[PDB]
């Protein structure tokens, strides 16, 4: 947990509905989205951040949480967009004997920056007393190894965590859902979605001067006034269709 | 307490309701019954009223030209 | 609880060096400290240093910094001291051991060196 | 730059007896005293370590106290068994200091 | 040779990707605040980064070219190194070990270069260059524009962005006179003409002026007097005070009991005159979560209660749902009820080990 296994995901199609043939998980949690709308979506990027806590600490792996994991191994942001998948892995991650393969940082100086790895194992300094390296009083080793047995209670045993982050910032789109896109209709009144933006209205060629690395443009009351085709990079204004008051 | 951008862009300031101790701030402070007014140099004379202040008081931007306060 | 099994004895010349393994039967490694503590012969124990074998490196005390290079092979499980530049005051007895250091939540109850080698006497030759 | 000093360097008992062993050290090192026995061609032993606490199969004969600067270590009922050298060691900081060392011999 | 300048309105960029034309918009991001004070350079330590680094150039031939970014420079950590040839931007994180006195012959920077986990390849002008690293992303800012630092407005179009999470706090420039600011948390008021170009701000905190024109959301401020803001005193350091207590509380003998009792006769501990540190409650029961009414779990090492008092019972899975206020059945009714106003902790845990028996317990 304290160097937890990164990896970048991006320029693919990804669907989410097979990740349940590889782990034997109950169920996500996703925050700031559903876990069954995400192959509806387009992310700029995907990170998936795997390791291995025991059971008290799955709790932990949760935006605005607190404790030895989310201050000193891991922690989230608070406005995390993504999906926490955690799954017991006993008959994996336990020893007769004792795992001691997993280990978790216990001090630190101070709290971890979100998303902020620190694989340092620099004696800790409690006191004023420099340590010099040396274990003594008031001079602790930050590294604690897990001690995974099969017979531990349901709390006390491995789970392995792998968090979904999604970065959906303004760059073009690079891990989507499976979703056909069909041909693209000016001049009419359609229900359009690009890269995950649904709306309704009509799509009109426009000149407007977008720069090269601006993707959509907003209005006064934040709606999307103007998009970039995906595949073919022109600007189109979206207009609401037509709508008017009837009185009699 | 401003002249318009057209005019000036040098401004007064008024902390309301304090004493001229609790208190970007010049050597102008003055004490109304409305708080401290700092950057307005008080004036013994009396004209019509430009930018009510409060109290009584009033400031103006009057000739060299600063804001005024009577 | 760990057991602890060096290697067999050393005769040597000043001027040389000696390296001194130390495989541990295994349960903690990686994150307990290997101390290393020599015997003089009819005289007191001395520590000459604990290594950390996540650390890589090796700490050892303000008598032998300079001479004293120990580093563990973490495949294998063994710890080695070379203890460089003999000379008449380095015939003794070498014990490596594995500190515990279990503190409360205050600073009670300190570091011991429950398992200790069978010992490997190097001797200086002259 | 911490020193522990004992005292007596050998004292003779008989069997059944009580043995008390001082170690001092130079300045205050809380609770990180340990004690350790060692019998002749043999590799030290632990009895007492954080200066209060009995190791796992330690006879309950042995009792370890004190704190700071001021340590003893007692024997209540001395054994045959029980006479070899006795060492204690402060765990505070680098370097850990080994005393003298008490060896305790048959009356 | 350092000396100072003013920045004058130096260094606005545009703060995202989204089009915006004609409107005032209001953002609070890092940018260098207006008529601050830029250290002048002329051609030797490493500058630091803080939060951000605006760096400026008046020149016609091109001569300064790379810059370096980490945190020791060392080889003992993942470093950026930026430099550029004639056409080719050189981008590289290995773990480099720069000389003291890094520079460049019409190399000699870097005697070693291992591990690299990611590697980036694509009248005088005055280059702006705005580099900052807030998220996991190094986002680069540039701007070359033609002058003859000018008493002018120009933004900073977004050129780079590159998805190293290194740390950086130290930073220095390659060559083969230049200015160099620290950018610091401010609001802007930006001003998008009809084509979509940044053309003016306002820096908020500069003065009270600035501040009735954020207000106002508008650039041009009419005669009159103007309810701005509150000034606030804020506080100069913190005080904690809590009782003299030294004794731990008795949670061992509660989650460590041989045999608990029956819930009909559910035993009952009071925990007075004791510091109770609940971070231990986990090693003592191998229990999942805490379920805490009127208070949260991670907050209770922050609180003083007058007692406590530990309710300890065995039960069974379907009954564990009934221990919650509000709650009816057989167990909430006639074994063991809960107030309505209940703030505490409840802590199950499965004990099938141990309460249960071959033939029956
Ligand atoms: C995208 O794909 C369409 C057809 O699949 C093709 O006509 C078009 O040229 C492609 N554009 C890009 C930028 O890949
Ligand atoms: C500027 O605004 C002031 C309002 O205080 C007005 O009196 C004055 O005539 C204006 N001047 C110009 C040139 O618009
Ligand atoms: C301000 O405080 C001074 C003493 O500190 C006092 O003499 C004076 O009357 C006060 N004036 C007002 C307006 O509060
Ligand atoms: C106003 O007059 C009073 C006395 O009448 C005098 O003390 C004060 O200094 C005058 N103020 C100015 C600004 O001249
Ligand atoms: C910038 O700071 C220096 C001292 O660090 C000071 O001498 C200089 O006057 C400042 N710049 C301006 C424009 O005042
Ligand atoms: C936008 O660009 C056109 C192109 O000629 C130019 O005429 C116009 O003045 C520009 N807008 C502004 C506000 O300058």
């Amino acid at each position: 947990v304290y160097a937890w296994n990164r990896k970048r995901i991006s320029n693919c199609v990804a669907d989410y509905s097979v990740l349940y043939n590889f782990a034997p998980f109950f169920a996500f949690k996703c925050y700031g989205v559903s876990p069954t709308k995400l192959n509806d979506l387009c992310f700029t990027n995907v990170y998936a951040d795997s390791f291995v806590i025991r059971g008290n600490e799955v709790s932990q792996i949760a935006p605005g949480q607190t404790g030895n994991i989310a201050d000193y191994n891991y922690k989230l942001p608070d406005d995390f967009t993504g999906c926490v998948i955690a799954w017991n892995s006993n008959k994996l991650d336990s020893k007769v004997g004792g795992n001691y393969n997993y280990q978790y940082r216990l001090f630190r100086k101070s709290n971890l920056k979100p998303f902020e790895r620190d694989i340092s194992t620099e004696i800790y300094q409690a006191g004023n007393k420099p340590c010099n390296g040396v274990a003594g009083f008031n001079c602790y080793f930050p590294l604690r190894s897990y001690g995974f047995r099969p017979t531990y209670g349901v709390g006390h045993q491995p789970y392995r965590v792998v968090v979904l982050s999604f970065e959906l910032l303004h760059a073009p789109a690079t891990v989507c859902g499976p979703k056909k896109s069909t041909n693209l209709v000016k001049n009419k009144c359609v229900n359009f979605n690009f890269n995950g933006l649904t709306g309704t209205g009509v799509l009109t060629e426009s000149n407007k001067k977008f720069l090269p690395f601006q993707q959509f443009g907003r209005d006064i009351a934040d709606t999307t006034d103007a998009v970039r085709d995906p595949q073919t990079l022109e600007i189109l204004d979206i207009t609401p269709c037509s709508f008017g008051g009837v009185s009699v | 307490i401003t002249p318009g951008t057209n005019t000036s862009n040098q401004v007064a300031v008024l902390y309301q309701g304090v004493n001229c101790t609790e208190v970007s701030t010049g050597s102008n402070v003055f004490q109304t019954r409305a708080g401290c007014l700092i950057g307005a140099e008080y004036v013994n004379n009396s004209y019509e009223c430009d930018i009510p202040i409060g109290a009584g008081i009033c400031a103006s931007y009057q000739t060299s030209q600063s804001i005024i306060a009577y | 609880e760990v057991q602890l099994v060096q290697s067999g004895a050393e005769v040597k010349e000043p001027g040389s060096s000696v390296k001194v393994s130390c495989k541990a039967s295994g349960g903690s490694f990686s994150t307990s400290g290997i101390s290393w503590v020599r015997q003089a012969p009819g005289q007191g124990l001395e520590w000459m240093g604990v290594i950390i074998p996540i650390q890589g490196t090796g700490n050892y005390a303000q008598k032998f910094q300079g001479r004293v290079t120990i580093t563990a092979d973490e495949s294998t499980t063994t710890v080695y001291m070379e203890l460089s530049s003999l000379r008449s005051d380095d015939t003794a007895l070498y014990y490596c051991a594995r500190d515990q250091h279990i503190y409360d939540s205050s600073g009670h109850g300190g570091l011991w060196f429950d398992p200790w080698g069978q010992g490997t006497l190097v001797t200086v030759s002259s | 730059a911490i020193r522990m000093t004992q005292s007596p360097s050998s004292l003779s008992a008989s069997v059944g007896d009580r043995v008390t062993i001082t170690c001092r050290a130079s300045q205050s090192i809380s609770s990180y005293l340990n004690w350790y026995q060692q019998k002749p061609g043999k590799a030290p032993k632990v009895l007492i370590y954080g200066a209060s606490s009995l190791h796992s199969g330690v006879p309950s004969r042995f009792s370890g106290s004190g704190s700071g600067t001021d340590f003893t270590l007692t024997i209540s009922r001395l054994q045959p068994e029980d006479f070899a050298t006795y060492y204690c060691q402060q765990s505070h900081s680098s370097p850990r200091s080994f005393g003298g060392g008490t060896k305790v011999e048959i009356k | 040779t350092q000396s100072y300048t003013n920045s004058f309105t130096r260094g606005v960029y545009y703060p995202d990707k989204v089009f915006r034309s004609s409107v005032l918009h209001s953002t609070q991001d890092l940018f260098l605040p207006f008529f601050s004070n830029v250290t002048w350079f002329h051609a030797n330590p490493v500058l630091p980064f803080n939060d951000g680094v605006y760096f400026a150039s008046t020149e016609k031939s091109n001569i300064i070219r790379g810059w370096i970014f980490g945190t020791t420079l060392d080889s003992k950590t993942q470093s950026l190194l930026i430099v550029n040839n004639a056409t080719n931007v050189v981008i590289k994180v290995c773990e480099f070990q720069f000389c003291n006195d890094p520079f460049l012959d019409v190399f000699r920077v870097y005697s070693s270069a291992n591990n690299c986990t990611f590697e980036y390849v694509s009248f005088k002008n005055l280059r702006e260059f705005v580099f900052k690293n807030i998220d996991g992303y190094f986002k680069i800012y540039s701007k070359h524009t033609p002058i003859n630092l000018p008493q002018g407005f120009s933004a900073l179009e977004p050129l780079v962005d590159l998805p190293i999470g290194i740390n950086i706090t130290r930073f220095q420039t390659l060559l083969a006179a230049y200015y160099v600011g620290y950018l610091q948390p401010r609001t802007f008021l930006l001003k998008y003409n009809e084509n979509g170009t940044i053309t003016d701000a306002v820096d908020c905190a500069l003065d009270p002026l600035s501040e009735t024109k954020c207000t106002l959301k508008s650039f041009t401020v009419e005669k009159g007097i103007y309810q701005t803001s509150n000034f606030r005193v804020q506080p100069t350091e913190s005080i904690v005070r809590f009782p003299n207590i030294t004794n731990l509380c008795p949670f061992d003998e509660v989650f460590n009991a041989t045999r608990f009792a029956s819930v009909y006769a559910w035993n009952r501990k009071r925990i007075s005159n004791c510091v109770a540190d609940y971070s231990v409650l986990y090693n003592f029961a191998p229990f999942f979560a805490f379920k805490c009414y009127g208070v949260s779990p991670t907050k209770l090492n922050d609180l003083c209660f007058t007692n406590v008092y530990a309710d300890s019972f065995v039960i069974r899975g379907n009954e564990v749902s009934q221990i919650a206020p509000g709650q009816t059945g057989n167990i909430a009714d006639y074994n063991y009820k809960l107030p309505d106003d209940f703030t505490g902790c409840v802590i199950a845990w499965n004990s099938n080990k141990l309460d249960s028996k071959v033939g029956g317990n």
